[PDB]
RNA sequence: GUGCUCGCUUCGGCAGCACAUAUACUAAAAUUGGAACGAUACAGAGAAGAUUAGCAUGGCCCCUGCGCAAGGAUGACACGCUCGUGAAGCGUU
């Protein structure tokens, strides 16, 4: 057989991940963007709590997902409320 | 603490000689082990050391400047 | 050792002549230092999601191969360089 035109694997591979771990690498991966466009953003209304939520400070608001708090930037009159 | 500042200085030099054998033109290789050398206070080593890149590239200015 | 003597002369030998002229890493040893990489254990398969084909490039890194062929995880290994502070020299005051 065509032994260097076979499709590529290796010897130990262990195989491909399942749905639940591919679920939650994708969300550790999101939430790694999330925190690396924070820290880019420069952004102190992020606050994570101790039962591990995103919350937003300056609008006292908890979100469930990433994308949540990704979409938290109404907050501008919020940061103008309290502001002052 | 001898024994540990041999090992130190065992494993820089490695280091250094590593990093002159992977790249040899590279003229500030030669320059920071020349000054780790002389800030260890081994003269006659940062000699050799200076001697050794003067005969890799004896064109450059800054070699012989911080050699003298 | 062999052969022969205008020998000494017994019949054995002596003497003379001629030929033949330099082996061995000299050990049946005492020593000495290097190690296959197998067992256990450490160990953990390149390319910014995952599964992956590879060709190179450098040399105090090698192995298989008869190789100027081809393999060995792509054989392995092989990243961080726009302003002030001082000093020296030069020309003006
Ligand atoms: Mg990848
Ligand atoms: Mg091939
Ligand atoms: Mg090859
Ligand atoms: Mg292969
Ligand atoms: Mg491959
Ligand atoms: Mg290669
Ligand atoms: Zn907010």
């Amino acid at each position: 057989m065509d032994f260097q035109h076979r499709p590529g694997g290796k010897t130990g591979s262990g195989g491909v991940a399942s749905s639940s771990e591919s679920n939650r690498d994708r969300r550790e991966r999101l939430r790694q963007l999330a925190l690396e466009t924070i820290d880019i953003n420069k952004d102190p209304y992020f606050m994570k709590n101790h039962l591990g939520s995103y919350e937003c400070k300056l609008c006292l608001t908890l979100h469930n997902n990433e994308g949540s708090y990704l979409a938290h930037t109404k907050h501008q009159t919020n940061l103008a409320r309290r502001a002052a | 603490d001898e024994e540990e500042l041999n090992d130190y200085k065992l494993r820089k030099r490695k280091t250094f000689e590593d990093n002159i054998r992977k790249n040899r033109t590279v003229i500030s290789n030669w320059i920071k082990y020349a000054q780790w050398e002389e800030s260890l206070k081994e003269i006659q080593r940062a000699r050799s050391i200076y001697e050794r890149a003067l005969d890799v590239d004896y064109r450059n200015i800054t070699l012989w400047l911080k050699y003298a």
